[PDB]
């Protein structure tokens, strides 16, 4: 120990003081303070090569300590593996540390997530998918484990970014952002995440909300000037404005995935336009016509029936189609996010409703007071 | 003006934007029933204000109003 | 002879992994509370003692019971985890020994602080004055030696027994690998 630490001391600035502190903590047998110090230690060396030698020291610690938080043990092991640059030894080390912890739980999940992340660059269908499935049940009635949840959701988001499941990636990215409730992450990182989440929402198979994505108070606020065309097209999708979409085509036409997926985006915006029209129209009329839908969605009258049927099948709107009269009777459109002016309008409508209720209650009471006293 | 009992059952709630799954209380229908002895005792004790009038009078007060 | 309802506040925090104090601070404190419970029972057969942990938030394990076997048995499986919440733990103990089985008994709290307390001075002194009004004595053990000093604890105890109250106590133990039961001699006998 003594000579090992003395020789390793000459690895970074100001190291001798921290090495002396570590020696003092070990001698005093303060396992947890030593653990905090070791966790903070790895951050110093930019290359982090000394940690590749402190493997023996941490092994010696954990051998007869075996009480320190195995979660922290897995964190330091993760740093060591990150330093290590050969996949096979990385996998073996992760497996052995997983066996070592096992009983702790909440750290086995972290080790599995590390294995998945390491193997994601090389092969997916053999390990990544079944590992994502495997880490699903120990997450049971045990919330607020952000320490593992963030890593797990990042791994899942990366996997779904691969393969090409935009909807699942959207769900996982939203989950990761929610799990890391505090931001404390680089502005560049959160801005890239915002861009990816917006693209996933646009390209998703069955995600028509664009009402909470727009007001996500953590990401969209950070793409407000750099790449504003994403926010602009998201607003166009939310408002169901096919004309604004077509005009903005120039901005997003440079995006390769969006350019490749043009029909899907067009059908999504057309369905959103139908929803917006149904919501805008008052409840008492709510009876749209084929020519109006065609004009609004920029499609010929013939395709109106198929568009409305797709909407009904997916579940955006409820109603019927009367080809003889060339009309659609919409009876229910999906709920959407409303602003404070619309909330106040709802309040006024409630006021009218309550006034009517009170009027009838007073009428009945006054007229039947004789029988009910 | 209503029943005095409200029943709740603890359930895990999964969101779409609220994200973290919290343990929330979910409503369950609650009603008041009684055995024969309990019914007899309650009816005996109910000599505070007794007004049966099962006819249109009660069908107007217990409901409508 | 004196009736006393004493609630023990044990510290199952992550700093109890430390082996500085004999075979792990957890086992040292186990033996310490063993001797304290036995001492209270021997002092009075009717005396009743309970157990509370000072884990992430708090947890009551055994309310006042004249027997000690259940308390000791529950003490097992007290594996360490999380931080220590001194104010919340002491408030919960205060409630528990306010809901006594016998109101003629006295009220006491034996606390094993083996980890730093993150409560400011103002909150701790406010708790001290409230407990003084409610007539509670707080025997505090400065176990663990994470600060091994008046880590906002001597102020607590002095505020409690101010004006020659000589009711509370603060026994500070050095990291010397000597049994905590061997170290404790003030509260057990000269209470």
């Amino acid at each position: 120990v003594p000579g090992f630490l003395q020789q390793s001391q000459n690895s970074g600035p100001g190291q001798p003081a921290v090495w002396h502190r570590l020696e003092e903590l070990y001698t005093k047998k303060l396992w947890h303070q030593l653990t905090l110090q070791v966790l903070d230690f790895v951050q110093d060396p930019c290359f982090a090569q000394g940690d590749g030698l402190i493997k023996l020291y941490e092994n010696f610690i954990s051998e007869f300590e075996h009480r320190v938080n195995p979660l922290s043990l897995v964190e330091i092991i993760l740093h060591v593996v990150r330093q290590m640059t050969d996949p096979n030894v990385a996998l073996t080390f992760l497996e052995k540390t997983r066996e070592k912890v096992k009983s702790s739980d909440e750290a086995v999940i972290l080790c599995k997530t590390a294995i998945g992340a390491l193997k994601l660059n090389i092969g997916d269908l053999q390990v990544t998918k079944e590992t994502i499935e495997d880490v699903e049940e120990m997450l049971n009635n045990l919330p607020g484990v952000t320490s593992v949840h963030s890593r797990f959701y990042d791994l899942s988001s990366k996997y779904y970014q691969t393969i090409g499941n935009h909807a699942s990636y959207y769900k996982d990215a939203l989950r990761f952002l929610g799990c890391v409730d505090i931001k404390d992450l680089p502005v560049s990182e959160q801005q890239e995440r915002a861009f990816t989440l917006g693209l996933a929402g646009l390209l998703g198979e069955g995600v028509f909300n664009f009402g909470e994505l727009l007001m996500h108070p953590v990401l969209e606020s950070l793409r407000n000037t750099d790449r504003q065309w994403l926010i602009d097209t998201l607003y166009a999708f939310n408002s169901g404005n096919v004309e604004r979409f077509q005009t903005l085509k120039t901005a997003w036409g440079q995006q390769p995935d969006l350019a490749a997926n043009e029909a899907q985006l067009l059908r999504k915006i057309q369905l959103l336009c139908l929803m917006e029209m149904t919501f805008t129209r008052p409840a008492n009329h709510r009876q749209l016509t084929f020519e109006e839908i065609a004009k609004s969605a920029k499609i010929t009258v013939n395709e109106v029936e198929l568009l409305v049927m797709k909407a009904l099948s997916v579940g955006l709107v409820k109603g019927s189609i009367d080809e003889v009269d060339k009309r659609v009777h919409m009876t229910w459109v999906q709920p959407r996010v409303l602003d404070l002016q619309q909330i106040k309008g709802m309040k006024d409508r409630l006021e009218f409703w309550c006034t009517d209720v009170k009027s009838m209650e007073m009428l009945v009471e006054h007229q039947a007071h004789d029988i009910l006293t | 003006l209503g029943l005095p009992t409200e029943a709740y059952i603890s359930v895990e709630e999964v969101h779409d934007d609220g994200t973290p799954t919290s343990k929330t209380f979910e409503h369950v229908t609650s009603e008041i029933g009684a055995e024969e002895a309990e019914e007899v005792g309650v009816e005996h004790l109910l000599r505070d204000i007794k007004d049966t009038t099962v006819g249109t009078l009660s069908q107007r007060i217990t409901n409508q109003v | 002879m004196v009736l006393e309802s004493t609630m023990v506040c044990v510290d199952n925090s992550e700093y109890m992994r430390n082996g500085d104090f004999l075979p792990t601070r957890l086992q040292a404190q186990q033996d310490a509370v063993n001797i304290v419970c036995h001492s209270k029972t021997r002092s009075n057969p009717e005396n009743n003692v309970g157990l509370i942990t000072l884990a992430n938030d708090c947890e009551v394990l055994t309310t006042l019971t004249p027997d000690t076997g259940r308390i000791l048995s529950k003490l097992h499986t007290v594996q360490p985890k999380g931080k220590i919440t001194f104010c919340t733990g002491i408030r919960v103990a205060h409630l528990a020994l306010k809901h006594r089985q016998g109101k003629n008994h006295k009220m006491r709290i034996i606390a094993f602080v083996g980890s730093p307390v993150e409560d400011n001075e103002k909150d701790l002194v406010k708790l001290a004055k409230r407990l003084k009004k409610e007539k509670v004595n707080v025997d505090i053990i400065n176990f663990g030696e994470e600060e091994v000093n008046t880590e906002k604890l001597t102020a607590f105890v002095n505020t409690l027994n101010g004006k020659d109250g000589t009711g509370s106590h603060l026994v500070t133990v050095p990291p010397g690998p000597s049994l905590a039961d061997a170290l404790i001699s003030s509260p057990i006998l000269a209470g």
